[PDB]
DNA sequence: TTTTTTTTTTTTGAGCGACTGCACTACAACGTTGTAGTGCAGTCGCTCTTTTTTTTGCTGGTGGTTTT
């Protein structure tokens, strides 16, 4: 239950958290997060010297977001097999962590994001 | 062996883990989630209660308990509730507003 | 004190309803094949999921035929 | 609020008593009359759904068990049985229970029965099932009682005091001493 | 109080569940007339006068109303065995408590269970010396487990 | 009250008893009078009946 | 519906502006099917329990 | 409605026909008048007959108290010379054990 | 490897404590007898509560029901 819990807390951290499990593959602790920390980084290190030892490959959902959004970024030529506009109809049509994704496909790609505010001024942070 | 649970495990399970050692730092972390305590119907509290709220709640700083209640009004004395308990809660407090 | 209940003078609604087709309706050898609706749909997926223009293979054929769980 | 409310139960139903009335159907009827008028008449028989079995084993005795045990119990020592033998066949099915609280079951329940015998095979006579014919209002009563001794009736059974029994042994008595039998009945 | 608490911080404990139920509707409905009266700098009740007239700010105080209205659905109003379960799932490391568990209602099964277990083991090897005394005292383990 | 009055109603007037065999008592001896009354503390489940 | 935290996860302690929330996504869901309507809303609750006629309250946001 | 779901409640004309009605408790399980602790004497000792009545006695003053401040307008009471003992006519009632 | 029948219920309280009747000796009133106190046994009332406490991922994320 214990590994269930912390692949849990992993899975979610690999969606939402790239930064922190990137910062924790080289090492390095992050500065203000609270007391359950000590235990998780060194077992998320622990986690990536040992599927590196094994024969499963290295890739996960956030390197391979990094490597994607690297990849659209440095890209002068438009690779093939991309379609010529893509739409996305609502608000949870897209999770607010691929923006950045959405925005390296958007030099390539025509997206439409038809987004449904209630409001039609500015009323955010 | 079946991994369920009871209502009063509940309680036997958080005053075993307050009767340890390290549980003690558990009640400080309770200090660092809810640093007050108001407590109504305090006729009704078993031993084990009044127990974990002796551990968590007793002379530490910036934290408050008010325990709100009536000793007139205990009548669930079959169903584990003891006005002995109230009258130990009573004898240890120092103040009394009515 | 008294009491009818109303009457509903039009229907709630029409025969309005999303349909399909159907809801308007030797030893060896494909002749000896079983013939029903389950090895339909696994003969249309097994030309839906190959592709046309590499050719077949037959460790392939093997494979999906142990995926879907016919004789050897 | 328009509608008619439950009417009574009971009607004045029509019905012609038959020629030949069984003592059996007597019996049935004076047993208990209502379960009579319910399940014989309009034929209707409330089946209730039988007992769940029980997690565990019994430790004690209590009801239709107790009853049974106790009747053949009864009808074994009426007879100056061996109630050694009726002890092992109860315990090897499992009705007792194990160890010395079966034994000790056994032994209250021995004393009891054994204390019941003594009156009963105090004036017990040899007796042998007859035969009764009677005709009385126009109505032929055909049956059987079994075990008629010269002295009279006499019957034996484990329960209490109540009243449905000595119904039954009244009208035993009268279909009794109706045809001859001179002699007084008792249970 | 030395500094002022949030909603999340405010701990009540009531043992009905109903009871917690209206008192969270009687709390929501006080934060919404002290709101209001702090808006209307006015009320109609004298101990809200004398709450009125304790403060010296209204704008902020209605803010924290207006704050604490709408963290009143996140409130930390809950039962005896509900905050005892919560404190057991959140600090799960120092408790020593599992992550998930099926809880059951009546536990006169299990007890009686455990009731018939001590009675096979503990008064079946007894003599008839020893089990007499033990059916005088008791018929079985029902009357053992009624007392 | 003051001034305002409120005729008295069958719910205003409730019985308090102890067990449920005297609130049996209770609720035959008031229904013999033509008063229906409810139990309220009737933790009876509906399959027995 | 609100979902208590698990207790030693580092997201619960500090949030950001994408992180899932039970409780916000339902209030938001309550302002969106708000939204959503274009003639006529119909809104239904327990407002009253049938065991003992006690007196139920709405929710936070009705 | 029983005296413990009428706890918190309200009610404008109460009657209470049977609040002389008593229980005498037989078994010996009290509370310790020092240490406030829970004592469970299996021995018929008469000490703790009398200790666990006086709990007994207090719990019904208590529910007397709950059955008696939940009237609004009108309260009645029914008081009878009740004995609990088997005498008939023995120059003394039980009402002072209620 | 085939296949037959069948509609009758029962039982369940016991320990605690008093009322009343008959026997049985101790002792004072008038050797014997009436009154008083206690033991034992058959018979009978009575009476046996009250109640509630909960975490479970809406779609947690390569996900998704239905036609030929």
């Amino acid at each position: 239950q214990l590994s269930s819990k912390a692949a849990d807390l992993f899975d979610q951290y690999l969606v939402y958290r790239p930064d922190w499990l990137a910062q924790w593959e080289t090492g390095h602790l992050v500065e203000g997060l609270g007391e359950a920390q000590a235990w998780q980084a060194p077992l998320w290190k622990a986690l990536v010297e040992y599927t590196h030892q094994l024969g499963q490959p290295r890739w996960h959902r956030a390197n391979l977001y990094q490597r994607f959004i690297e990849t659209l970024e440095s890209a002068t030529t438009c690779p093939p097999g991309l379609p010529s506009r893509v739409f996305i109809c609502g608000i949870s049509a897209l999770p607010p962590v691929y923006l950045q994704a959405l925005q390296a496909l958007g030099k390539h790609i025509e997206i439409h994001l038809l987004f449904t505010n209630p409001c039609r001024y500015y009323w955010g942070d | 062996r079946r991994g369920e649970l009871g209502f009063d495990d509940m309680l036997s399970r958080l005053d075993s883990a307050l009767r340890s050692e390290s549980g003690e730092v558990l009640a400080a972390a309770i200090r660092t989630r809810f640093p007050v305590a108001m407590i109504d119907e305090f006729q009704d509290t078993d031993p084990q209660q009044y127990r974990i709220f002796r551990r968590i709640w007793h002379h530490q700083p910036e934290t408050a308990l008010l325990l709100i209640g009536d000793p007139k009004q205990a009548i669930y004395a079959f169903r584990g509730a003891d006005i002995f308990t109230y009258m130990k809660a009573r004898s240890e407090v120092h103040a009394h507003y009515t | 004190a008294e009491l009818n209940a109303k009457t509903l003078q039009r229907l709630p609604g029409d025969n309005w309803r999303v349909t399909s087709y159907s809801g308007l309706q030797p030893t060896l050898t494909p002749h000896q094949f079983p013939r029903g609706a389950s090895p339909g749909t696994f003969l249309h997926s097994l030309f839906e999921d190959l592709d046309f223009t590499q050719p077949v293979d037959p460790n392939w054929v093997r494979e999906k035929l142990e995926l879907g769980g016919f004789e050897s | 609020q328009a509608g008619k409310a439950h009417s009574e139960f009971v009607q004045p139903l029509p019905f012609t008593l038959p020629e030949t009335v069984p003592l059996e159907t007597l019996q049935r009827f004076w047993a208990h009359p209502v379960r009579a008028f319910f399940q014989m008449r309009l034929q209707v028989n409330f089946r209730t759904e039988d007992s769940e079995i029980p997690d565990t084993e019994p430790f004690i005795l209590e009801g239709l068990s107790r009853y049974q045990i106790n009747q053949q119990l009864l009808n074994a020592l009426v007879e100056q049985d061996d109630a050694e033998r009726l002890f092992r066949r109860f315990r090897a099915a499992g009705d007792l229970p194990y160890g010395a609280f079966g034994e000790i079951f056994w032994e209250t329940q021995c004393q009891e029965m054994q204390q019941l015998a003594d009156r009963v095979i105090a004036c017990r006579q040899p007796g042998q099932s007859m035969e009764i014919d009677l005709a009385c209002n126009g109505v032929q009563i055909t049956g059987w009682l079994p075990q008629v001794q010269p002295d009279g009736l006499l019957r034996w059974r484990p329960s209490l005091l109540s009243v449905a029994q000595g119904m039954q042994l009244w009208l035993e008595h009268l279909v009794y001493c109706a045809s001859g039998g001179n002699g007084e009945s008792r249970l | 109080f030395p500094r002022p608490l949030t909603v999340e911080e405010l701990l009540v404990v009531t043992f009905t569940e109903a009871a917690t139920a209206e008192l969270r509707g009687r709390i929501r409905s006080n934060i919404h007339e002290l709101r209001i009266a702090c808006l209307r700098e006015t009320t109609d009740n004298p101990l809200y006068e004398r709450l009125l007239e304790e403060i010296d700010d209204k704008a902020q105080a209605a803010q924290w109303l207006l704050l604490a209205e709408r963290q009143m659905d996140e409130a930390a109003v809950f039962t005896i065995h509900g905050f005892c379960q919560r404190m057991l799932n959140l600090n799960a490391f120092e408790s020593g408590m599992l992550f998930e568990q099926q809880l059951i209602e009546d536990e006169s099964l299990l007890r009686y269970q455990a009731c018939a277990d001590f009675w096979r083991r503990h008064c079946y090897p007894l003599p008839r010396e020893i089990a007499q005394v033990v059916f005088e005292t008791w018929k079985g383990p029902q009357a053992l487990l009624r007392d | 009250n003051g001034d305002d009055a409120r005729p008295v109603r069958a719910s205003d007037i409730s019985v308090l008893v102890r067990s449920r065999q005297e609130a049996a008592q209770v609720r035959d001896a008031l229904t013999l009078l033509e008063i229906p009354s409810v139990y309220l503390s009737n933790r009876d489940s509906v399959f027995e009946t | 519906r609100q979902l208590a935290p698990l207790g030693f996860d580092l997201m619960s302690q500090k949030p950001k502006r994408g992180d899932r929330s039970r409780r916000d996504d339902d209030r938001y869901l309550f302002l969106e099917a708000l939204i959503s309507a274009q003639q006529k809303l119909y809104i239904s609750y327990i407002g009253r329990s049938i065991q003992d006629n006690s007196e139920r309250f709405p929710s936070v946001l009705v | 409605v029983t005296i413990h779901k009428s706890k918190g409640l309200e009610y404008p004309l109460v009657w209470l026909p049977f609040i002389t009605n008593f229980r005498v408790q037989e078994q010996a399980f009290y509370h310790d008048r020092h240490s406030f602790e829970a004592v469970l004497d299996l021995n018929a000792a008469p000490e703790s007959v009398d200790l666990a009545e006086a709990e007994r006695l207090a719990e019904d003053l208590r529910l007397l108290y709950v059955a008696l401040t939940r009237s609004v307008w009108h309260c009645s009471l029914g008081v009878a010379p009740l004995v609990r003992r088997r005498g008939d006519k023995k120059g003394d009632t039980d009402v002072h054990q209620s």
